[PDB]
């Protein structure tokens, strides 16, 4: 008997059972006595889900026998396996319907039976914050009390609540697990049918939560499949009823595991022998994450000791800087190659240190994985390490890379702070910062002078040069999506920047694999993505889709945007930039000003003028402002023949960036040393002296078209 | 000259808050407010006063003479205002569950609350403290507690805002407040928040900040221009929802308001000065883009109600 | 080079380019896959690296089977309709298709080649699989010779059943064959144990001693046989008949 004529069996046993309940019920109270639930409003939940209709009466709990009758098409498809398993669960609501007629009270505690709206209401409180992470849906018989005992006190102190089917619950009982609504350890029966009443659980909260009306079945299953975070723990030999149930699980969205030989379905039905493991294996299953509230940590952690530099007498120990070689590396890597919560030491800690502030190498590797995970995201993470360190007292953290600098004060040594505490720290704000993308945190702690450098020669540097190279050869030809970022906005009402990999955000901090990370971490949020859709002018950089998205997003003030061009349709600016580049005209060409320069300028307005004249969100042709980064870009002034243009700017800002600055010359039609040709207040700031040095310097500017 | 006559296609969401004759509809304007010559404003702008249930010990020295009697039970000065005033909504501000100042269980200030929505006819507004993490627990504590009445929920700010949105819009079929600080991406970031969740536009208002009047009060009043034009001129679903400010809150803690005349003599009547500001906050506010106003003094109350009556008829 | 120059030789008058291209996605080889089907292992069940979430779903029944799709184009069929047809039926039927050669370009051309082509034609169980392991419901698994990577995967999952090939649920279906390359294909399918199906008669109805060995005696030696069948429809509803039959032979 495979799967599909198991659940079909066991949806017509179901159906039987139902039959024959049902003909009690009539003979004994006939068809005219009421039919209900104890202290609900969607009569029959199931039902009432699946066709909308209230059922009042033992007559129309008759005429429900139809809808199970409707649900059983016997044809070995997915679609009539999971609408068996739905003709199951309609079949056990009405057996237990006709339990609540046939006797008055039809469950003695310890099970509940039926659970009443308002506890469902009293618990959706906890479903939606998270509080209750899932429901453990156990069903069946352990092979012994203490193995059931077990499991359950799991779920119970990971704050799932748990709900009890068959003689688990006795198993619980002989185990001592405490039950009750707020211990969230719920028996419902000892029968099987039992199991519907925590399904009305998941019904009535797409009723109530979902505001989804009776009779729309697939948005109430798409609701409990994508907002219930149930599973099935089916323990024990499984009868056919048993799987029919399951199938109505599985119909739900929920994930059945079972102990048992199964023909098992990828992410829906699985076994899982090991009893060690079956809480993992359904959090895994189910998607469900548990919130490590505290640090298991000594010392202090908080946002507050951030900043508090400890001198040489407080210090203990030191990593880095000159005295020795420290590194950090966060790597994405695959499940199997990282475990949970593994925190391991290699080498000497600090408490073999003589006591006198000692050197000594420090490695810190972070694998990372999960399913969001991906390579881009790795330098993001790693900067936060910069604070989850600095969160710590008696630890300081700064520098990157290799460049690691890191103190420890001997108050620390005192409170009993040892190097699985970094790990320990590490991997809790890992998970709680970026519990989208990470699944799994492997923190490893390397103290060895030659594992340390070995490591750091296997992991650190390659990924550190194909990070650079990766920044460096990013153009916005290869990609075809850029990204909108408003956190300017709340002083520059009108301002969008647009961020392609050649066009940093005028900021200088959120660059375009920057604002891909905060679009992934933080949806809603500043930035957004921007398809590269309706290609009008590649060589200006107007697109279609760029135009509608700066309409939307700076609420209509601007309609049409040129990427690439400072004098048609340019891009606004905010306040933050650094650097502003203006329009000569007398020397054909483009000055530049940085916010550090307070001196005049060929062009005659000095930086603040300028800054009140080009930034806040205005559509300036002529004038932009920018970051000290889009200098040297490919697409700085491409609407007017490219950075060329440049004819002047400080000796400070062209020191800075002659290095780029020559190499993207150099590529664009000009000798290397394109530096030199560029004016400076140095050699002159007035109009007609920087139009003579340009002419007698043979700079590019002056054989152009001209710039208006 | 021809008649300045543009048209918007955007329209404010509608919002009941109470059961009954008495409950209030908020939203449902198409154009700017007060602006009868350019279509139609949905609902008139809704006065509501403010009571606490622990006794008002910092309020101005006639505010108490006002409520000398009735200011040490909530339920009583809660049928006074009602029965001496008859504000649109009465606004039950929680502040014995401050965990700075005095700090109660959430099961005596729901009691409170309990107690004094069943003993009025008007809508009630139950307003927390500014902890957002005792404001979860104390707002699932009172919508239990005070369940059938449909009332507004106040401050369900971002870190809280699932918690108070699923005791509240969610278990017992009340209205929240959205909560943000002078932003309008931060409105709009709490909106789509809310909606995402599963609650309709239907079911909160929103609070995009308030101050009195010459502190940050520019702030406000830009902030709620910006939200007004981007739901209205620009048909932004996610800002299509009506706008509740606390005036009294702020407007009546400042140093012109709250100082006396022996204190400033040469200001003048603390009481006038006090129904001056919470006028002048309230009508730049008002015109501004809110549709709801909470007030303190009756006096204010009136005032502003007169101004409502004046400018829309 | 010499193609290069030749451009100058271009007559622009001439030329007509139909501005119809279609989005394919396609490199399945048998590592592929096993990568893909990695996602939907449960780490704390395993194995991982294996073809075991693929053995699961067709022992299951959420998938009815699996279906190679083969050959060229041929004169004496209107030029992709076998292939399409052919394709479109297995994958509403529940049958996951993979596909190689002139056959994988049809599809590619028509656009079966896309993840959203499972909601579009796959019936429930195979859109279900798809939507976990995210694939297209037809798998581009390369040229003529890489049908050999077919062979690969089937018996990977024959290995991991404990069965011969010629128990599973699988087929092979050659529409619009015309190369002797063909006829060996479908001749070492049938050999090593795949019912096939052959869109276009080969030159052996003269002959009924033969046509009896291919097609009935042949069952009896190696446990496959051909099947000639030129209604495409007619050969999804074979294929389907036989998938099943086979399945109640192992019990699945
Ligand atoms: S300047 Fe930087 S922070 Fe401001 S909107 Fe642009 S990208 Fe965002
Ligand atoms: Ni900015
Ligand atoms: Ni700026």
């Amino acid at each position: 008997m495979n799967l599909f004529q198991t659940v079909f069996t066991g949806s017509k046993q179901a159906l039987a059972a139902a039959e024959g309940i049902v003909k009690q019920a009539v003979d004994e109270k006939g068809r005219d006595y009421k039919v209900a639930f104890p202290d609900t409003a969607y009569s029959l939940p199931v039902i009432f889900a699946a066709t909308g209709k209230k059922i009042t009466n033992v007559g129309e709990l008759e005429g429900a026998l139809d809808i199970v009758r409707s649900l059983i098409v016997e044809e070995e498809m997915l679609d009539k396996l999971l609408n068996s398993g739905l003709a199951t669960a309609v079949a056990a609501e009405i057996i237990e319907a006709a339990k609540y007629v046939l006797s008055d009270a039809p469950y003695a505690e310890p099970c509940v039976g039926f659970i009443s709206d308002p506890i469902i209401r009293s618990l959706g409180v906890p479903l939606v914050t998270g509080d209750i992470p899932g429901v453990a849906v156990i069903l069946g018989e352990c092979p012994d009390s203490e193995t059931a005992a077990k499991i359950i006190k799991d779920y119970q102190s990971k704050g799932l609540l748990t709900c009890l089917v068959g003689k688990v619950i006795d198993q619980a009982i002989e185990g001592k697990v405490k039950m009750g609504l707020d211990l969230r350890v719920i028996p419902l029966g000892y029968d099987v049918t039992s199991v519907i009443h925590v399904v009305t659980i998941a019904i009535r909260a797409a009723l109530i939560f979902g505001g989804i009306k009776g009779g729309q079945l697939n948005d109430i299953l798409k609701y409990t499949a994508e907002r219930v975070p149930a599973f099935v723990n089916a323990f024990g030999p499984l009868s056919e009823l048993v799987v029919s149930a399951g199938a109505g699980a599985i119909a739900l969205g929920f994930p059945v595991l079972t102990d048992q030989v199964v023909p098992e379905v990828p992410t829906l039905l699985l076994t899982q022998k090991d009893y060690d493991k079956m809480v993992k294996t359904s959090l895994e299953a189910r998607n469900i994450k548990i919130k490590i509230t505290e640090i298991p940590i000594p010392v202090s952690f908080a946002a507050a000791f951030e900043g508090e530099r400890i001198r040489k007498n407080d210090m203990l120990a030191e990593f880095g800087g000159n005295k020795t070689k420290a590194w950090e590396l966060v790597m994405c890597a695959d499940q199997g190659e990282v475990e949970d919560h593994k925190i391991e030491v290699i080498g000497p800690d600090i408490d073999t240190i003589d006591k006198a502030p000692g050197r000594m190498p420090l490695g810190m590797l972070i694998k990372v994985s999960g399913t969001n995970m991906q390579k881009d995201f790795e330098p993001v993470l790693e900067r936060r390490l910069h604070y989850f360190l600095n969160y710590i007292e008696g630890v300081m953290h700064v520098g990157q890379r290799n460049l690691t600098w890191v103190r420890i004060g001997k108050e620390a040594f005192e409170k009993g702070f040892r190097l699985k505490h970094f790990g320990e720290v590490i991997y809790a704000k890992m998970l709680d910062e970026f519990g989208s993308v990470v699944d799994k945190c492997e923190v490893t702690i390397i103290t060895d002078p030659g594992k340390a450098e070995e490591l750091e020669g296997k992991y650190a540097v390659p990924r550190y040069k194909e990070r650079d190279a990766r920044l460096e050869s990013l153009v916005d030809e290869k990609v075809d999506t850029f990204y909108s970022c408003n956190l300017c906005q709340s002083f520059a009402p009108a301002h969008v920047c647009i961020v392609t990999p050649e066009r940093l955000g005028l900021c200088g901090a959120v660059s375009w694999l920057d604002a891909k990370a905060t679009l992934e971490l933080n949806p809603t949020g500043p930035c957004q993505a921007v398809p590269k859709e309706g290609v009008v002018d590649e060589n200006l950089g107007i697109w279609e889709k760029v135009n509608e998205t700066v309409s939307k997003i700076s609420q209509g003030a601007v309609t049409s945007v040129t990427l690439y061009s400072i004098l048609q349709d340019p891009m606004t600016s905010c306040g933050c930039f650094e650097c502003i580049t203006g329009i000569m005209p007398e020397a054909n060409g483009v000055v530049m000003v940085n916010r550090e320069f307070g001196a005049t300028t060929p062009l005659g307005m000095t930086f603040g003028e300028l800054a009140s004249m080009t930034g806040g969100g205005v559509q300036t042709p002529g004038f932009m402002g920018h970051g000290r980064q889009f200098i040297a870009s490919k697409k700085f002034m491409k609407g007017e023949g490219g950075l060329g243009r440049i004819v002047w700017m400080p000796k400070e800002l062209k020191d800075f960036v002659a290095e780029k600055l020559n190499k993207t010359a150099k590529e664009l039609y000009n000798i290397d040393n394109f530096a030199d040709m560029i004016c400076d207040e140095t050699i002159a700031t007035e109009s007609e002296e920087v139009v003579k040095f340009l002419e007698e310097k043979g700079h590019p500017a002056l054989k152009m078209d001209p710039i208006m | 000259f021809k008649k300045p006559t543009q048209k918007f296609s955007g329209k404010i969401g509608e919002v009941e808050i109470g059961t009954g004759e008495k409950a209030l509809k908020l939203g449902g304007e198409s154009v700017l407010p007060f602006y009868t010559f350019d279509g139609d404003t949905g609902n008139t702008p809704k006065v509501g006063m403010e009571i606490l249930d622990v006794y008002p010990e910092d309020w101005i020295d006639p505010l108490k003479d006002i409520y000398k009697d009735v200011a040490k039970d909530p339920v009583k000065w809660a049928q006074f205002v009602e029965e001496k005033y008859s504000p649109d909504f009465i606004c039950l501000r929680l502040i014995s569950a401050d965990p700075n100042g005095t700090d109660a269980a959430p099961e005596d200030c729901a009691k409170t609350a309990k107690a004094v929505v069943e003993a009025i006819k008007t809508p009630l507004v139950v307003a927390g403290t500014g902890n957002h993490e005792k404001d979860a627990k104390l707002f699932e504590k009172v919508a239990q507690e005070t369940e059938g009445h449909n009332i507004l929920l106040m401050s369900a700010v971002e870190d809280n805002y699932k918690s108070v949105g699923a005791a509240g819009v969610m278990a017992y079929n009340d209205k929240v407040v959205a909560e943000s600080s002078v932003d309008i991406n931060l409105a709009k970031q709490i909106n789509i928040l809310m909606n995402q969740l599963g609650i309709d536009n239907t079911k909160f208002v929103d609070n995009v900040g308030c101050a009195a009047g010459g502190y940050g009060y520019e702030y406000v009043i830009s902030t709620l221009d910006r939200v007004k034009l981007a739901a209205l001129g620009q048909d932004d679903k996610t800002l299509q929802v009506p706008i509740i400010s606390p005036v009294s809150f702020e407007a009546c803690k400042v140093k012109e308001a709250m100082d006396s005349e022996e204190d400033s003599p040469q200001w003048g009547s603390q009481e006038d000065r006090t129904v001056s500001m919470e006028v002048a906050t309230a009508s730049g506010v008002l015109a501004s883009g809110t549709d709801a106003v909470i007030l303190r003094h009756p006096k204010s109350v009136e005032v502003i109600r007169n101004f409502i009556k004046e400018l829309l008829g | 080079k010499e193609a290069i120059l030749n451009f100058k030789n271009r007559d622009q008058s001439k030329v007509m380019i139909p501005e119809l291209k279609c989005k394919a996605i396609l490199g399945y080889s048998v590592e592929e896959i096993i990568n893909k089907l990695d996602k939907v292992v449960n780490t704390q069940i395993g194995p991982m690296q294996t073809v075991k979430p693929l053995a699961d779903v067709l022992v299951s029944g959420v998938l009815r089977g699996a279906a190679a799709v083969v050959g060229c184009n041929n004169p004496k069929v209107v030029q992709d309709s076998a292939h399409i047809e052919t394709i479109k039926g297995l994958i509403k039927n529940d049958v996951i298709v993979v596909v190689t050669g002139c056959a994988a370009q049809a599809a590619a051309k028509y656009g079966l080649l896309q993840k959203e082509a499972a909601e579009k034609y796959a019936g429930p169980g195979l859109a279900t699989v798809c939507k976990l392991v995210d694939i297209p419901p037809v798998l581009h698994m390369g040229s003529c010779v890489d049908i050999s990577r077919i062979l690969d995967l089937v018996g990977r999952v024959a290995n991991l059943l404990g069965v011969d090939m010629s128990d599973l649920p699988v087929a092979g279906v050659a529409p619009e064959w015309m190369s002797e390359k063909a006829v060996a294909i479908g001749t070492y399918v049938v050999t090593s144990g795949i019912d096939t199906w052959l869109g276009v008669a080969p030159p052996v109805t003269g002959g009924p001693e033969v046509v009896d060995i291919l097609t009935n005696k042949m069952e009896d030696w190696v446990g496959a046989k051909f099947f000639i069948e030129t209604d495409p429809h007619k050969a999804v509803e074979q294929i389907v008949n036989r998938m099943n039959e086979k399945r109640k032979k192992l019990g699945i």
